[PDB]
RNA sequence: GGCGACACACGUGCUACAAUGCCCACUACAAAGCGAUGCCACCCGGCAACGGGGAGCUAAUCGCAAAAAGGUGGGCCCAGUUCGGAUUGGGGUCUGCAACCCGACCCCAUGAAGCCGGAAUCGCUAGUAAUCGCGGAUCAGCCAUGCCGCGGUGAAUACG
RNA sequence: CGCCUCCUAAAAGGUAACGGAGGCGCCCAAAGGUCCCCUCAGGCGGGACGGAAAUCCGCCGGAGAGCGCAAGGGUAGAAGG
């Protein structure tokens, strides 16, 4: 469980790796490496401790991750569903939520084709 | 103790990332962990990590009083 | 798969499926129905019965008409049948020479 | 990744322009 | 005996905030640590690859002593159960070595748990036992993302000579459980 | 959404049966056409009737519902499933 | 308020599944059109959408403007990935009396299906097909991936 | 149609009917001898995956479990593990 809980692949560029923790894009990952000062380029496998301890500080206390990132998104939506918002009720029915058409097409919300 | 089925228990050293170190035993001498009592955020009083928002919604929105009685 | 389109007209769901079992008659050849439509229709002299199916062979494209609308359906299938049947069998009128 | 307005290609297909295409 | 510091911790911080907390008139009387029992119910190894040699080398890390195997008292359909197979592991850690394990319990591997949010305030017995389990077993300082095939949990029974589950909480807090609520 | 410069968006006509709500001392059913209006964090506690197009629909305002548009409360549409 | 519904079914398309590829940077070569509460150089704030300034132009003068594929350099190293960009959370910008139903755009986060598609089936014979971008009508904005145009690069194959 | 167990069977034994109910025609190289050690089912409470029931911890629990197979007798002061 390197940072912050997941194990970042090895193998791979700090940038990249950044990425596989849940809450940390391209973006926040160029983030991190500017203000704790390493080079994006180095592989996750050739970081000093001392790099590492700093990366890991860093983002643990900079930005909410993992489990209770995940959390507060549940938190977002148990709200919105129970304050009773339209918003609130495409959610209460695994629907649609932006405004999108419904006639056709909506699979990933939907879930593969339920024949009648 | 049985002889020859049992992992050997030596001192150890324990170090966290806080920079904390543990005197205590184990059947591996050095150990470097990313977290401990020390410096985990439960633990160590209530340190509210990322969040010491206060919520902050949604009453606490205010942009603004502008609109007018 | 099974589609019906009724034209200036209002059908029941019991109509509809009335439709997929005359056109079930066609199943007998045991080829390949692929996308059939119905299309049902009201001209003042009496309805009309359209059809445009495609199978491994060809397309099926018929229409008929009658004062009743459940005989129109019909003598589409009728239509359909006898086009069917000549796709399936016309590959046989010449083995020899 | 016409359809990923996250980089420059997806910015000149969506039209836009933004920190992914800058003008 | 080892000077282990939690030992210590016992007899010097513990014991005695314990006997003002409770006022008991014997040194007896106040609550010891009878023993750990460490609890692998596995049987995710019932038939397929019935090398769980794998985990008993892991427990055998974590504790540093080797578990001994339990088996099936009766044998059960519906979790394909014939009696007699291996389906758990159990190490009944006594005096220095639970201390030891608890020290690092405490110390590191509970810290290590996801989203740790304290231990459960209602997992106490009513004749002051505390009962917790784990998802996973690289929690402990031992066991490296290396060295594991496969995620597995465990069952972890401390028994106290304390009578009352008012009195254990006692106990297992001032050595330092954390509680959530 | 609406732009941070420009105002938060209430139809005025509604503002002030909701002001004039708080000085007598609160509280009658508000019939609106105002599905746009936002709720505003004076408008808690009342029980604002919603119009959707057929009904004027009770809804009892809460702390948690302010941000959002009168109209999120009211449904427009009638769904029970399929077949 | 609805025409935007959503157990389902069909037609047209967009974007892909990747290395003849993807990202970042620097650097090239079009044509047809459009433009006075209109196109807006250039400077400034802001990661950016945009906001503020503010010069020019009834426009072969001034602007929209960057063409993109391409070229040079650098990363990715065959992985559901630096493929793909759906879905969702959050934060904003603009038009507009007004973006709940129901706009577009930007940024953080999310990072689905998809590993080339059964039966069947479409287009195209040369500057064509394929691929690449730019304009216009409508229009406050816009659901345009549609339509009508414009060039860039540029094949295969025809016994019969 | 032979054999076993219970009932009928009238508190020794025995006791019939085309009376009431079930089993056998095997098996075990340990499921045999002996020494040593161990004790159940079930109930409540507690415990990751884990459920009414897998394994673990606590308390209660004389035997209702087990004893290859029918039934009966026996049986943890073991015949059980
Ligand atoms: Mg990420
Ligand atoms: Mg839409
Ligand atoms: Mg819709
Ligand atoms: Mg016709
Ligand atoms: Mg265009
Ligand atoms: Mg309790
Ligand atoms: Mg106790
Ligand atoms: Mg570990
Ligand atoms: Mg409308
Ligand atoms: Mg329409
Ligand atoms: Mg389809
Ligand atoms: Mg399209
Ligand atoms: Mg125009
Ligand atoms: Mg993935
Ligand atoms: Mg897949
Ligand atoms: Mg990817
Ligand atoms: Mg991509
Ligand atoms: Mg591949
Ligand atoms: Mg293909
Ligand atoms: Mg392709
Ligand atoms: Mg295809
Ligand atoms: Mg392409
Ligand atoms: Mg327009
Ligand atoms: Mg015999
Ligand atoms: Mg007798
Ligand atoms: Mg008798
Ligand atoms: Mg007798
Ligand atoms: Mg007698
Ligand atoms: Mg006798
Ligand atoms: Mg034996
Ligand atoms: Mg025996
Ligand atoms: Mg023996
Ligand atoms: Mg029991
Ligand atoms: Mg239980
Ligand atoms: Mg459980
Ligand atoms: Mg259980
Ligand atoms: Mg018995
Ligand atoms: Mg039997
Ligand atoms: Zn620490």
């Amino acid at each position: 469980a390197r940072i912050a809980g997941v194990e970042i692949p090895r193998n791979k560029r700090v940038d990249v790796a950044l990425t596989y923790i849940y809450g940390i894009g391209k973006a926040r990952a160029k983030e991190a490496l500017e203000k704790t000062g390493i080079n994006p380029a180095t592989r996750v496998k050739d970081l000093t401790e001392a790099e590492v301890v700093r990366l890991r500080e860093y983002v643990e206390n900079t930005w909410k991750l993992e489990g209770e990132l995940r959390a507060e998104v549940a938190a977002n939506i148990k709200r919105l569903m129970d304050i009773g918002c339209y918003r609130g009720l495409r959610h209460r029915r695994g629907l649609p939520v932006r405004g999108q058409r419904t006639r056709t097409n909506a699979r990933t919300r939907k879930g593969p084709r339920k024949t009648v | 103790m049985k002889e020859g089925i049992h992992p050997k228990l030596v001192p150890a050293r324990i170090i966290c990332g806080c920079g904390n170190v543990i005197e205590t035993y184990s059947t591996k001498p050095e150990i470097y962990v990313e977290v401990c009592s020390k410096c985990h955020p439960f633990y160590t009083g209530q340190q509210r990590f990322v969040d010491t928002e206060g919520r902050v919604e949604r009453f606490q929105r205010r942009y603004g009083d502008s609109y007018r009685k | 798969t099974m589609n019906i389109t009724s034209k200036q007209m209002e059908i029941t769901p019991a109509i509809r499926q009335h439709v997929a079992d005359r056109l079930a008659k066609l199943e007998k050849w045991q080829t390949h129905l692929i996308n059939p439509h119905i299309i049902l229709s009201k001209e003042p002299q009496g309805f009309v019965a359209d059809a445009t199916i495609n199978t491994p062979n060809g397309v099926l494209v018929a229409s008929g008409k009658h004062e009743d609308m459940y005989t129109a359906i019909n003598e589409l299938i009728n239509k359909l049948e006898r086009q069917l049947n000549k796709l399936q069998h016309k590959g046989e009128a010449r083995r020899a020479a | 990744g016409k359809g990923d307005r996250r980089t420059r290609r997806g910015k000149i297909w969506r039209g836009t322009y933004g920190k992914y295409r800058p003008r | 005996p080892l000077d282990v510091a939690l030992k210590r911790k016992y007899y010097e911080e513990v014991r005695p905030e314990l006997i003002r907390r409770f006022g008991y008139q014997n040194v007896w009387e106040v609550p010891r640590l009878e023993k750990v029992v460490i609890n692998q119910g596995l049987g995710e190894a019932k038939e397929d690859a019935r090398i769980l040699e794998k985990a008993a080398q892991e427990l055998a890390l974590i504790t540093g002593q080797k578990p001994a195997v339990t088996r099936a008292k009766k044998s059960i359909s519906n979790f394909k159960l014939r009696k007699g197979m291996p389906i758990g592991l159990r190490v009944t850690l006594r005096r220095d070595r639970m201390w030891i394990f608890l020290e690092k319990l405490l110390n590191v591997a509970l810290p290590r748990i996801r989203d740790f949010r304290g231990l459960n305030p209602n997992s106490f017995d009513g004749r002051g036992n505390y009962n917790l389990g784990l998802r996973e077993q690289l929690i402990f300082p031992e066991i490296t993302y290396d060295m594991v095939d496969a995620l597995r949990g465990m069952d972890i029974a401390v028994v106290t000579t304390a009578e009352t589950d008012e009195e254990a909480r006692a106990l297992l807090e001032l050595l330092g459980f954390p509680f959530r609520k | 959404p609406r732009s941070l410069k420009k105002g938060v968006f209430v139809d005025d006509h509604l503002l002030e049966k909701v002001l004039e709500l708080n000085a007598k001392g609160e509280k009658r059913l508000i019939k609106t056409w105002s599905r746009r209006s936002t709720i505003v964090p004076e408008m808690v506690g009342h029980t604002i009737a919603v119009y959707n197009g057929k009904q004027h629909v009770p809804v009892y305002i809460t702390e948690n519902m302010v941000g959002h548009k009168l109209g999120e409360f009211a449904p427009t549409r009638t769904y029970r499933g399929h077949g």
